[PDB]
Parts: C-alpha cells; structure tokens; sequence
C-alpha cells in the first residue's frame, strides 16, 4: 500500500488501458533538452 | 486522472466494507462452536458497527 | 445565583411560523455547518468491476462461493450425458 | 455503554444511571471518543 | 473505396508498426477519450 | 438417482439473512405479524422430494421440486422474499416475515435489539 | 443489499457477471 490515492484511480478492464501517469512523465520530461537531463538524474541513459 | 469518481469509489468501499463486516458479526454470533470471548466480541462489535 | 426569580413573570404564548419549532428539521434540507457529507454512489459497471475486485472477504464468503461452484458444476456435468 | 445506548436512544440519563458511578458528561464524552469507523478508513493518519 | 468501420483501434501497427501509424493510434485514442470524459466531466451519469 | 444434501453453511446463511431482513422492520406492522433455479436461488431441503422434509422446512413418497417452487415460492428456497423469489408476479408486497422464526431466532432477536 | 445482488459473480443474470463476461469475449475476439 505504498501509493495512497491511487489506488482509487478508475480503469477500464480487460482493455484499452490508458497510462496517466507515464503519458504525464513522458510528455513533462520531453520538453527539457536531453542533454540537462542526462545531467540531472543518473537514471537517464 | 479522474478524481471525482475516485472519490466516490473510495466512499462506496467503505460503505461496502461496513457492511461486510457486520455481516461477519452476525455470522460468528449465529453458530454455537464457538468460544465465549468470541461471541461476546462480536455482540458489542456489533452494537458498535 | 441568588435573588434571581423574585417576582417572576410568565410568557404569553408564542405565535410559530413555519421552520420555528421543534422537529423542524429535513433531510432536503442543506447542511450548512454539520462536516459530515453524503456522497453519490458509484454504480457504473467499470466502477463495479474495481469495486467488485477491491472489496474485503469473509471466510463464509469463500466456502460458500466453492461448494456453490462444485454443487453447480456436478449438476452441470451430470445433466449432459 | 453501548447496551445502554442500543436500549435508550439519546436519553443520557438514562444511560447514565444504566453505566452507574459515572455521570451523563462523561459517557457524552467516552461515546464521542469512541474510534469505531477508523478502520476502515484509508490510513492510521 | 467503401468504409470499413476499422477494427480494434490497434489494427494498422499490428503489421508494420512505423512511426505515423503509432502516433495516428495515440491521437485516436486520446480523442475519444477526451470526448468521452468531457461529457461525463459536465453533465454526468444516467442516475 | 443422486442425492444432494444440503450442508450447514447454507443453512447458516439463510437463517443470517433472515435475522437481517426481519430487525430491519421489526417496528412497521402489517409486513411484520406480530405471532412469530436461474438466480441465486437453492431450495433449502435435500433433493433427489421426501413429504415430510418439504413439511419439515414449512413449519421449521417424494413431489417435484418444481412443484414446490409453484405452491409455496419463496417458503421453500433458501433466500426468500415477498414479490420476486416467488413464481406468481395484489395486495401483497416485498419485505414481509414469510419464514416462520424458531425459538433461536427469537432469543438472538432479544439479544440484538433489547428494546424489545 | 442491492449493491450486493448486483455485485454478484455467481449468478449470471447479474449484471455485473454479464459485462465481464462479454468484455472478456470481444477482448479475446479482436486479440
């Protein structure tokens, strides 16, 4: 029970899933310049 | 994310856990194999639910 | 504390318009201060589902669930041949 | 307290004299205290 | 060329996935999506 | 033929919706008397219908089980309610004590609600 | 109550068993 609220989250089931969160963290992390990217977090290839 | 419905997901599980655990109350109050202490749990459990 | 109801008087009689007297009160009414709020059930069937999926147990629960799906499932094989 | 309380509704008096050796205030106050829904709500905070 | 309805909205990157077919299914799917959800945003459920 | 027994956990549960349904009302008269399958529907006895254990879930050679759930309705299977549960769909409503309540019951009804 | 009936998995009138009973058939079907 790590993340509280979003267990709570509606989903369809058994198709068509959706992905609120990484389509947010792909869209807020592509508008940054890569390179300051690499430079801010060790994750990054 | 939706979180109107995720509200009221949240409201309607407890809602619905309540419930089943009157029930489960009820249950262990109906049936005569078991103890003293567990009956009377599950009578003032009930009394509070 | 003392001396307080020394000559003493009495209330003529109260003319009541609708909403001052006792067991006034409605469920339509709005809840101005009083926290505690209502909420709208979620019946809608992807709801259900999660709902379905999230909700506790009970041990009867599970018994119950298995012997109705062997004594359902015997019947069902036995109907065929 | 809670027999009394599933016999007479609100009448504290009552209730009162049903507990015994405590007054109406503090039964007011033990059933207000009284951590019933807690579990089933989402967190320990 | 007569319509054909078009099957499960993952129907084209099945075969051959390329880089316009997967970005024409994200924009289909989130469309619908935003309509759906605009409606149910304001308005609501049948009850 | 094959026999189906009933165990007790079926009984249990009936007898627990039972004392549910009833402290429900408890209070409204005339749904409550003052004396005292294609859906989730079982029909509470042993089936093969001996007479006397149809009789015996009445009051708490062998007939169809069909016809039992014809004469009587919702007094035979295990969860029975007024109006649906039944085959005949008056005056008649849902929410009514259609199930005869044994000397268990009515203790346990004592304990639940001592306002009573 | 109701809520309970409706939720119920076992009976297949339920409408809750119908719906993932026909998801899962047009799920299969397309994939």
């Amino acid at each position: 029970n790590g993340l509280g609220p979003l267990k709570y989250a509606p989903h369809l089931p058994f198709s068509k899933s959706e992905n609120p969160v990484l389509s947010t963290i792909a869209f807020l992390v592509g508008l940054v310049n890569p390179k300051t990217v690499q430079s801010m977090t060790q994750r990054a290839i | 994310i939706d979180t109107h419905t995720a509200t009221d997901i949240y409201q309607t599980l407890i809602a619905l856990n309540l419930d089943t655990t009157v029930n489960d109350c009820l249950d262990k109050l109906l049936n005569d194999e078991c103890t003293e202490s567990t009956r009377e749990n599950a009578l003032y459990d009930y009394y509070a639910l | 504390l003392i001396n307080y109801q020394v000559d003493s008087k009495l209330l003529p009689k109260n003319i009541e318009p609708p909403l001052t007297s006792q067991y006034s009160t409605r469920h339509d009414a709005p809840r101005g201060l009083f926290p505690f709020e209502s909420y709208k059930p979620s019946v809608q069937l992807p709801d259900m589902a999660k709902l379905k999926k999230m909700m506790n147990t009970s041990d009867s629960e599970s018994t119950l669930y298995k012997y109705l799906k062997e004594s359902k499932r015997k019947y069902d094989e036995i109907t065929h041949p | 307290l809670l027999k009394g309380i599933q016999e007479f509704g609100a009448d504290w008096y009552k209730v009162a004299k049903n507990v015994g050796n405590k007054s109406p205030e503090q039964c007011i106050l033990r059933f207000l205290q009284l951590p019933i829904e807690d579990k089933f709500l989402y967190g320990d905070g | 060329p007569p319509e054909t309805k078009l099957p499960y909205p993952t129907y084209w990157s099945d075969k051959k996935a390329d880089t316009d077919t997967l970005l024409y299914e994200q924009i289909i799917q989130r469309d619908k999506i935003n309509k759906y959800s605009l409606i149910r945003e304001t308005n609501g459920y049948d009850p | 033929g094959a026999v189906f027994i009933v165990p007790k956990i079926l009984i249990r549960e009936h007898e627990r919706v039972i004392l549910k349904q009833i402290l429900q009302i408890l209070d409204q008269d005339e749904l409550v008397q003052p004396p005292l399958l294609f859906g989730g529907r079982h029909y509470l006895f042993n089936t093969f219908t001996a007479h006397m254990g149809v009789l015996l879930v009445l009051l708490q050679k062998y007939i169809t089980a069909r016809s039992a759930f014809v004469e009587f309705g919702a007094s035979v299977i295990a969860g029975g309610q007024r109006i649906v549960d039944d085959y005949w769909e008056q005056n008649l409503s849902s929410h009514q004590r259609v199930f005869k309540l044994s000397t268990n019951l009515i203790s346990k009804i004592s304990l639940l609600r001592p306002s009573f």
